[PDB]
């Protein structure tokens, strides 16, 4: 009953993915071997959403791990929880893509993709009623971006009526992690616009800010960053996995959040977030949570929501709380912040409530904003792309793999059109 | 005597998948839609005949090969043709015959360069060669 | 799995190789006899029971330098067939290296490479160590590169080169050798990492307080840089970079494939105790011109790519912070066609320190590979040097006597002229 | 009650045979001396199918071991279980056939055949109701192929109303084990087409692939390969030896699988097949088993079933399982893979279920496919034969033993006709 | 049961025999006195109590070489009647070997063979060791073969031959001897395994690092090859090959019965420690022309049959894999009438190593027997040599003086011409 198929591509994709898996196992009372050691029957009721039941009281993640290099896979295998994964679901190459989108999409990735697809099909067939797919990856590298997009394209072709959702780690504005990342992102976005139903934009710049400023982590590590992402991810599927009072799911959320097909790029957020010492000096009531949710400093995408307008917002609450109170809070935010919400979508806040809170907390909240400010990010990428492409810098690395300028051009154009569309709705009255 | 060439890393000296396949289809009058279809070796054998008539025993080529050993047989003919003409490039047969894109695309990149170095513009009807 | 084949050509290449393989052994816990009481495996193949053998070939046209290896401490480390020697050297003559003497062993060398490569399941590529100035380092290396390009195709090839200094030469014919080998190797190499002996000596004197640094010291320093480059492949890391990634991120146009290496921190133990070495602090050290390993001025040039490879106790956020501040800095200007100039690698393993070495043990190190329009200056200098001698045909008869043709000199020179112009063109900012 | 007589010819025949015997003894609770040390009365109920009961609570295989060279026999005798065999049932020559079909069929084999026949007749007379004969051998050598075929011919003549089944190890496509193997195979096939009722085609290329890819055996050995074959073999007779819910036997299977007399060459398969570590991460339900059965990578013949059509498929299941489920699975495979099944044989899947699973497993499955793709194999052999015969290469080795070109020619013709027949049914609508 | 009778003719045959029987004794644990403190039995008959005697005949026309055996370490190993000597040698004259001197001992030799054969229950056949060049090796061997053909019929006969080198001769009349003996033996031999002293010397120098290899070394090497051929009969194996199987799988036409032997790996202990010797690795070694034991170029010929005999720690799948990759290789071309070119044998017993030998102890070995159109070159050379001397009738008077007729020379030559043409015809590919 509503199986989700999980896919992880590249280093980023696999590191976030592992963390996510760890989070989920703890929630469902699953230990590193796949055995259930939980307390309550509710933990097992909907375990089939993420786990296949194997022989002898074991549960195995419906997870496929993909990379053109093996080192990350090895690391995962050696990690805490590494042994829970099905060995045949690790599909790795030997070559790599050399941070090149073309290599991931057309060359090395192409050589590996069939093997992935075979696994995926089997996984799909395992499920009684497949909800769809969640892909974790970056847009800036070669495998996650090129191979990942290719995978998406094929999956969509095979299963056009199932939901495709992605958790994409997007390039940062202040500093680049690779030199060709604008190319890789731009290409990837071209695929994503046509082939995903929803995309959560996660940015490391935002994450670091959150960790340093809000969480008071002097020197946050990638693991810590991943944890936040995992928390968000778990939040989005909580209403599918536990009984609630007003229950959401992936389809409903998409419907509420996506008024036009191309505009499916979300700014995710999570609340609450406090230091170790600072948590004793404040109570986690719903209004506090709401307040934490609605501000620029708590968004995981490096763009200010105050630079645009919200088309829609979905808020997913976990824990025992008063529905009336929640509704009041939702009303209040809309009324007081009227100028940040588009005027032609009345009641553009959607609420979901799941009775099961996450571990350690009595209540939490997950925020999904569809904000016209995300256009800024796209614009930056377009600018960076242009600056390089006009001088044909690095181009021979991609053309050498069989790619043509036309493909690049078209991709750029598509990106530009999306930006224009975003602008149009931002400006409409 | 046949001249020989090398390919590593150069700009404005490449061909897109589409263009390369167009070249192969126009040159040999066939209807491939994937570059990986060149893995059968028949096309390469035909190209050798067109470049250096008499270097290849085309009567031995299997033009409707479907199986790995048949493809291997074609590449043996190609290998022999290369040896006869003094082209020193090692053909990665095991990788090519698996029909992998990367290996085939690199090979055709080289082959195109080799062809251009050596082709004198003569016309021939490849249909007769085929059958 | 991801094997890396190392080729050490001529005296410089061999001696640096000695330093590199010594370091690798210490890093992987391999004894000088090949024994150890899984990470090693990219550099060492394994045989029978309790023995590990370098994925390496050492070649020189004379026996003396390699004979030291054969008779020395690491005699048992290498298999005899991977230590290749002729009888007579190339006598600082590219012609002898490329043609007369080199054509006698090239087949042998390549045959052994083929044998090495046959035992690889996931060959990443080749690391070639040599110099620009010697007859073997110039002529033989060029030959070798040509053959490798033919027999292996698009497999990644990397070069570590002792580029000639501005005012510190050994030979008189260095400019000739340098120019010809650059000309002949250009279309066959994907990326070449220049290093300059003068600069390293300065570093040794200034930063390490060594009155009289020896070639050994330089070699040791080089070994560190090489280790940083391959540590991402030999160890687990937070964010990883492989040999194929460099040429993508550091080479914007095919001919412009000469990034420069800078390592930090280089300090003595006595000096290390009064310093706390943060990521910001070492990054700043790197990005200051005095710590560079080529005697050139980046302040007078523009950056086209920087790749920063951190190792040890390093935290991604910190690195980001460090880089951001360096971006602001006046002395760091980037070309206008490149808004993203940084590629960043972070590996967990701290730099290993050779017993009896000149460097102190640090919690963090960083190796920057940067590509700069300032390198054009060096090329200009070299061309000028060539011009002065060639105008008089000084030493030309030697080259011709070994079978080279005079027209090839002019050819090499014109190609280098073109190269110089290419850099210049790249330099200028975009219209509109 | 339904005695089977087992015959082993040559090195291959005897190595596979020994393994088979070992498998069977374990199943029936028989130790290396012939004594029953089993637990359940069901293990002894139908023990007479494969064993003769000797004096003093011992059971002896109804097995005849034949070879023109003694070394293999000696090895067998010295092996674990070597002492279980009746000493008088080892019939070996001193000369060999020198990898020559003629020597096996007309010369050396001829000198030994009478002695074999005498034993065989006695064995037949021992049995209350002889079902028939199973012969294990290769087609590529001299003894298994020439002597074996001769034996078959004589046996058929003697007992024309009993079933003759063979487990033939067929030459590989990529590499040949002997230079004259095309001759030896071609000749052998001529005999087999006229004189066997069913022939299981087993190919070492397929076996190695299975062992390396599916079983994750880095360096599989011949013993391991033989084990797989033995498992298949045991599977085919399981319904004769144990009570079941829908019981098959050799005759029934033949009837279901052979619509035209010459088309009796099967592609056998076995499921499940897993690594040592990988078995904990999956449950062996019937659908999984079915899925494992129906794919190209799990066939023990080096031909792709997707290159032809299935005329018929027999599936034999062992273990406690639901008949309904099995039926559903069978229906499902037919429906979804419609294009791979001939349209003029409706319901061309036959099912048998035996309640006793093999040791170590709770359920297993054995697959017998009659696929038109097997024609590829025959074609290859014909091609190889032709290439050599047109130049009369090696011919004097055979003509020197009294053989004529005419015999060769006729054999070739017969093979060609079979191929044509296969093609005709493949193409028919 | 499956007995094998060995005949050692002349100096080469006897000396190689010394090396072979020394090896067999070590392999079966038989002491030099015939004692041991069941596999032996194909090569050794057993007598009374605690003594084992070679199924062998040693023959030479002079006493000196056999006298060494009689007085030497293995004096007690052989029965006196199996060591046969005349008084005067054949003086490098085929005529003396075949007629004048040979006709005096042929009856004796055959009588002893008959006695040996009478104690065999399952005679597989004969292994005959000799050379092409000596008067005994050429003339006597031919005589012997003729008689054996008559008295034993279709029993398999195999030859191991020291074929003459291209540019390394002992005698001047070698070509005459070679040609006549090949002519006379052709219709009587089923398969003959050529080996060349030059090639073995090269192997010794190149692969074993021996400055000055002696005939002993060569003999030892030969003994290995012979052991590989008969190990399948003397030991248990996974997949087996017997003496009757070779002639079926290696001889496509009656006259084309000259396969060539190649053994791998041939290494010193010092060199073996840095190498892991896989099946693929040794197979590749074998299939490279430098490791061949006849000085000929297979790259310039085509393969008609290859038989690969593996021994020791060898796994069938691995062998299959190895062969498959070699099939792809450009340097391996097969004749068009032969889509199946490989016969493969695998035996469990690792190669035994003679104490004080030049070869290191390995887990695996392989012996390839291959038949190649490249052998035609050797024949052409030999014919040319014959022609040059015969045109002047150089040395002819000797042969005539010993009762040969001049017409027989021309006869031999024409037969060899025909043989040469037969190879040529076989070479070309099939029409349509
Ligand atoms: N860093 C460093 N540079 C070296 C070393 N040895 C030589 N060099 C430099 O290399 C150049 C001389 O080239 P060599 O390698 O000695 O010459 P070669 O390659 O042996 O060529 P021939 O002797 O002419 O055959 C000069 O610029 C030297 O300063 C060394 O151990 N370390
Ligand atoms: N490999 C090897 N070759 C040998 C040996 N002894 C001789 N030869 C070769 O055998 C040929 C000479 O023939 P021999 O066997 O000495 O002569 P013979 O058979 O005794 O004949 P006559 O003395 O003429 O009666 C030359 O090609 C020698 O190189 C040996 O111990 N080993
Ligand atoms: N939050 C987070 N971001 C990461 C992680 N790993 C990498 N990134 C970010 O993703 C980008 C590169 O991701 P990466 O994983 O290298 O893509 P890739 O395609 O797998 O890289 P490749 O195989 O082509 S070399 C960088 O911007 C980096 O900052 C991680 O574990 N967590
Ligand atoms: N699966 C399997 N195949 C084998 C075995 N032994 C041999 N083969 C295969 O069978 C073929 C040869 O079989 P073999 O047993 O030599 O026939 P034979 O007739 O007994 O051989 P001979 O007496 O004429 S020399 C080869 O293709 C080989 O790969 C075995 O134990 N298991
Ligand atoms: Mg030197
Ligand atoms: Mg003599």
């Amino acid at each position: 009953m509503r199986e989700i198929v999980h896919i992880q591509a590249g280093q980023c994709g696999n590191q976030i993915g592992a963390k996510f898996w760890e989070v989920i196992s703890d929630e469902h009372g699953i230990d590193p071997t796949g055995s259930y050691h939980g307390d309550s029957d509710l933990q097992l009721e909907r375990i089939n959403v993420y786990y296949n039941e194997a022989a002898g009281n074991k549960y195995v993640p419906r997870a496929i791990l993909v990379d053109l290099e093996p080192g990350t896979m090895d690391s995962v295998r050696s990690g805490p929880f590494g042994q829970i994964f099905r060995p045949d679901n690790f599909v790795f190459g030997q070559s790599g893509a050399g941070n090149n989108w073309a290599k991931g999409h057309y060359t090395e990735g192409a050589e590996l993709v069939d093997s992935v697809l075979d696994v995926v099909r089997k996984e799909s067939e395992s499920c009684d009623c497949l909800q769809g797919f969640q892909l974790t990856h970056s847009l800036g590298g070669g495998t996650g971006s090129g191979m990942g997009t290719l995978l998406i394209s094929k999956i969509r072709e095979e299963y056009p009526d199932r939901i495709m959702n992605t958790f994409s780690v997007v390039p940062s504005p202040k500093v680049s992690d690779t030199v060709v990342e604008p190319y890789n992102a731009t290409l990837s976005v071209h695929q994503l616009v046509e082939n995903t139903d929803e995309t959560y934009c996660i940015d490391n710049e935002a994450l670091y800010d959150i960790c340093f400023r809000t969480l008071k982590l002097t020197t946050p590590t990638y693991g810590d960053l991943n944890h936040l992402v995992s928390a968000t991810m778990s939040g989005v599927t909580t209403c599918l996995r536990f009984p609630g009072q007003l229950n959401a799911d992936l389809r409903k959320l998409a419907v509420n959040m996506v008024p036009f097909p191309r505009l499916h790029f979300f700014m995710p957020g999570f609340a609450p977030l406090t230091s170790r010492g600072s948590q004793q000096y404040r109570a986690l009531t719903v209004p506090e949570l709401t307040q934490q949710m609605f501000d620029a400093k708590n968004m995981m995408a490096a763009c200010d929501p105050r630079h645009g307008r919200y088309l829609t917002v979905a808020a997913v609450f976990r824990g025992r709380m008063s529905m009336k109170e929640v509704d009041e809070q939702m009303l209040n935010v809309q009324n007081k912040n009227s100028s940040y919400f588009v005027e032609w979508i009345p009641n553009n806040v959607k609420t979901a409530v799941c009775d099961i809170p996450p571990r350690g907390l009595k209540m939490s909240a997950t925020f999904i904003g569809n904000s016209t400010a995300i256009q800024e990010l796209f614009k930056r990428i377009s600018e960076q792309f242009t600056a390089m492409f006009r001088r044909k810098a690095f181009l021979h690395w991609y053309t050498g793999e069989g790619m043509d300028e036309m493909e690049f051009t078209e991709a750029e154009s598509n990106m530009n059109d999306l930006v224009s569309e975003y602008q149009q709705y931002q400006d409409a009255t | 005597m046949a001249v020989n060439v090398y390919s590593t890393s150069v700009t404005s000296e490449n061909l897109s998948r589409h263009d390369m396949l167009a070249w192969v289809n126009d040159s040999l009058h066939l209807n491939y839609t994937k570059i990986e279809q060149l893995c059968s070796g028949a096309a390469y054998c035909q190209f050798m005949d067109m470049l250096f008539p008499g270097c290849v025993h085309l009567r031995k080529v299997k033009f409707q090969a479907k199986l790995e050993h048949e493809y291997i047989h074609n590449f043996k003919v190609l290998q022999a043709a290369f040896k006869k003409m003094g082209v020193d490039k090692i053909i990665p047969v095991e990788k090519l015959v698996k029909g992998k894109f990367q290996d085939n695309f690199e090979f055709i990149q080289w082959f195109k360069k080799f062809f251009d170095a050596n082709y004198d513009g003569k016309d021939y009807n490849p249909l007769l060669a085929r059958q | 799995m991801r094997e890396c084949i190392s080729i050490h050509v001529g005296q410089a290449g061999v001696q640096i190789g000695n330093a590199c393989w010594e370091l690798y052994c210490l890093e992987h816990g391999i004894q000088p006899d090949g024994q150890m009481p899984d990470s090693f495996n990219t550099f060492f193949s394994e045989t029978g029971a309790g023995k590990h053998v370098p994925r390496a070939v050492f070649v020189d046209l004379e026996p003396t330098v390699i004979d030291e290896v054969r008779t020395g401490t690491y005699r048992q480390l290498f298999h005899p067939e991977q230590l290749i020697t002729g009888k007579e050297d190339a006598a600082n003559n590219y012609a002898r290296g490329h043609y007369t003497i080199g054509k006698e062993i090239i087949d042998l060398v390549l045959d052994r490479i083929r044998k090495l490569a046959d035992q690889c399941t996931g060959l990443q590529g080749f690391l070639v160590f040599h110099s620009f100035g010697g007859g073997t380092g110039s002529g033989f290396t060029s030959l070798l590169m040509e053959r490798l390009s033919v027999d292996y195709g698009k497999k990644s090839k990397l070069e570590f080169s002792i580029y000639p200094a501005p005012q510190v030469s050994t030979a008189v014919v260095e400019p000739y050798n340098s120019i010809l080998t650059t000309h002949t190797t250009l279309e066959h190499s994907d990326c070449a990492f220049m290093v300059d002996n003068e600069a390293i000596y300065d570093i040794c004197r200034r930063n390490l307080d060594i009155e009289r640094p020896t070639y050994t010291n330089l070699n040791r320093l080089i070994s560190q840089i090489v280790s940083s480059i391959t540590a991402s492949l030999r160890f687990d890391g937070a964010l990883n970079v492989d040999l194929t990634e460099f040429q993508t991120n550091l080479v914007p146009y095919p001919r412009i494939h000469f990034p420069l290496a800078t390592y930090a921190p280089v300090i003595s133990a006595e000096k290390a105790y009064h310093e706390q070495l943060s990521v910001a602090e070492i990054t700043n050290a790197c990005f200051e011109p005095a710590n560079q390993m080529v005697k050139c001025d980046p302040r007078h040039g523009k950056y086209m790519a920087c790749c920063l490879l951190y190792r040890g106790d390093v935290v991604p956020k910190d690195v980001n912070a460090a880089i951001a501040t360096i971006k602001t800095k006046r002395s760091i200007q980037f070309v206008d066609w490149c808004p993203t100039g940084f590629k960043v690698g972070i590996n967990y393993q701290p730099p290993t320190v050779v017993p009896g070495g000149d460097l102190a043990k640090v919690q963090r190190a960083v190796c920057m590979l940067s590509n700069t329009t300032a390198i054009a200056e060096a090329w200009a200098r070299l061309d000028h040097k060539f011009d002065l001698m060639y105008a008089k045909r000084a030493f030309v008869h030697w080259y011709v006597g070994e079978g080279m043709e005079e027209g090839e000199f002019s050819e090499a020179r014109e190609d280098m002229a073109a190269l110089e112009k290419d850099y210049e063109e790249v330099g200028v900012d975009s219209v509109e």
